[PDB]
């Protein structure tokens, strides 16, 4: 299993070395110059990163059943709350609604919790997913709407 | 591929001393003469100015006029295709005024008819002085016209009580010079006088 | 422009943050039109009021007619007893859109009443009553007003951003990727080849001479 590491001059894709190899390879895990400067520690952009076959990954004999739910519940939130964030930075934030301070303060804690790992913080993935699942149980049990039956029963209870 | 950049024209314009530049919209647009004013360039003018001085000092200041007019014309169309026709100053409304005029009836020109295969000197120096003329007339209504409303916002009523008058001055470049020269200068300065009168009794009524 | 790497990238650049600007704009547009629709709905549903209230104040009236005749109307114009007119003002923001609040008598503050007529209690209950309707209705319209003009400029702004400014600028990103590579690239493989012809022909020509020797 490869794992290269390839510097991208320029800070952009369309660099012959970047754009060559993404054509041999399967995913493109980012790092993000802002997310450094916001100085989260591990600054890997998680949205714009994809495993092109990141399914193989998930399941039930390898890993633990709710990956895959849990893994699109955190995109699609993280997506939604950079929307509202952004929305904020113009509407004022006095006519957000409920759903959107949820949203925010689960970017939020999703920032400054989850992604920034300490350099020596070894995390196994069952108790990354019981964080990733503490941050979602902020929302309401229905909220989860990416989020297969028979999961949020198991897990939501807490 | 029209641009500029070649190594001909590069070259060309680095000792060339006037250049009339060619726009490709223009010739879309069927203008005809298809000179870009906002990009070509004259280094000549500055050694006849004898030549306009013994010709016709007006010549020489309406000259800057039409071009300040047109660089004013180009910047308010550049505003104008995002901030929209509303909340124009009626000055910058009279200057794109006589600018359309400007360019629909001076500058263009067939080029195929008994009119305008040709063009003496001194009717296209009457043009202009009429053009001038009625850019003048109209600021100097806006500077003063017996209130705000009065002076500058009144050019939606000069537009109908003065229609005559610019009919002939966007006509007056249908005549054929090969009319005879007394009577195409005897024209051009009847419709100054006649413009001139109306507008300032215009001004000088009610205001 | 002048054509290079880094006016490519500035370019680049500038139409991301247009791209971004426009999404923002868009969303900004779409919540002041929600809101300006919430405010049309709200003064169809408050046009009732002018009408049920209208009807009340002449039931009102017809009763303090059939009681006292004639009203004194001239120097306090009668008909009422509280409505001691005076308007208030006040700024909300909505959207950062500053709607405009509207309090005032029998609506609101300033309000005072002395004696009255003698149905001037039903004239007040139902007269005086209209005020606060109305009230709602002038607020509601003022608001509507606001919002349609800032839905008006926000939505000019987001067409000329959509249709001028990202039209504009990719051609001009399109041009400038075709100097360089076009142009550039094309060339330093020509002038390599050249100098790689040149350096053949010599070879050619030094094992030649030695052959004729």
């Amino acid at each position: 299993t490869q794992i290269p590491i390839l510097t991208m001059p320029n800070d952009d894709i369309t660099h012959p070395t970047p754009d060559l190899t993404g054509y041999i390879t399967e995913g493109q895990i980012y790092i993000d110059r802002q997310l450094q400067n916001r100085q989260i520690y591990p600054p890997i952009n998680v949205l714009p990163s994809l495993s092109r076959l990141m399914k193989s990954a998930i399941g039930e004999g390898m890993t633990r059943r709710d990956h895959s739910d849990v893994s699109n519940q955190l995109y699609a939130n993280y997506a939604i709350g950079k929307d509202v964030q952004a929305m904020k930075a113009v509407v004022g934030e006095e006519a957000l609604s409920s759903e959107d301070l949820l949203y925010l303060e689960f970017l939020d804690k999703f920032e400054r919790k989850f992604v920034a790992q300490g350099a020596y913080d070894s995390r196994n993935i069952f108790q990354s997913l019981d964080l990733a699942w503490t941050l979602l149980r902020i929302f309401p049990r229905e909220l989860l709407h990416r989020i297969p039956g028979k999961t949020l029963d198991q897990y939501y209870s807490r | 591929g029209g641009d500029f950049s070649d190594p001909v024209t590069s070259a060309t314009l680095s000792i060339v001393q006037v250049f009339w530049g060619l726009d490709k919209k223009l010739a879309q647009r069927k203008h005809f003469p298809s000179v870009n004013w906002l990009i070509s360039y004259s280094k000549y003018s500055t050694a006849l100015e004898s030549f306009y001085e013994q010709f016709d000092p007006d010549f020489i200041n309406i000259r800057t006029k039409a071009r300040e007019v047109l660089q004013r014309e180009d910047d308010l169309n550049e505003i104008v295709q995002l901030v929209g026709k509303d909340a124009l100053a009626e000055g910058d409304k009279i200057t794109l005024e006589t600018a359309k005029l400007l360019r629909e009836d001076y500058l263009a020109q067939n080029a195929f008819t008994p009119y305008d295969k040709f063009c003496p000197f001194y009717k296209s120096v009457w043009m202009m002085r009429n053009i001038i003329h009625f850019y003048n007339l109209a600021n100097q209504a806006v500077e003063k016209g017996a209130g705000m409303d009065g002076q500058k916002i009144t050019y939606t009523l000069i537009k109908h009580r003065l229609g005559d008058l610019f009919y002939r001055l966007v006509s007056q470049k249908f005549e054929d010079p090969a009319e005879g020269e007394p009577a195409l200068v005897a024209k051009f300065k009847k419709l100054h006088e006649d413009l001139t009168a109306g507008f300032r009794a215009l001004e000088d009524e009610t205001r | 422009v002048v054509p290079t790497v880094t006016m490519l990238g500035v370019m680049k650049s500038r139409l991301v943050g247009a791209t971004r600007g426009h999404a923002l704009l868009k969303k900004k547009s779409d919540a002041l039109t929600v809101q300006f629709r919430q405010i049309l709905k709200n003064i169809v549903t408050t046009k009732e009021s002018m009408g049920e209230v209208m009807k009340d104040s002449s039931f009102a009236l017809i009763e303090a007619k059939y009681v006292a005749g004639e009203n004194i109307k001239h120097i306090v114009l009668e008909n009422v007893q509280n409505a001691s007119i005076k308007v208030r003002s006040r700024q909300e923001n909505i959207a950062g859109v500053k709607i405009p609040k509207f309090e005032y008598f029998t609506d609101g503050e300033t309000k005072n009443d002395l004696t009255g007529l003698a149905r001037g209690g039903q004239q007040v209950q139902q007269c005086r009553a209209a005020y606060v309707k109305a009230i709602e209705l002038l607020v509601e319209l003022a608001s509507l007003q606001t919002s349609f003009l800032t839905l008006d400029e926000a939505i000019k702004t987001t067409n000329r951003r959509v249709n001028a400014l990202e039209n504009v600028v990719k051609p001009r990103l399109e041009n400038t990727i075709t100097y360089i590579k076009g142009e550039l690239d094309e060339l330093e493989r020509e002038d390599f080849f050249r100098l790689k012809k040149i350096q053949g022909y010599k070879k050619r020509e030094i094992e030649r001479q030695l052959a004729s020797s």
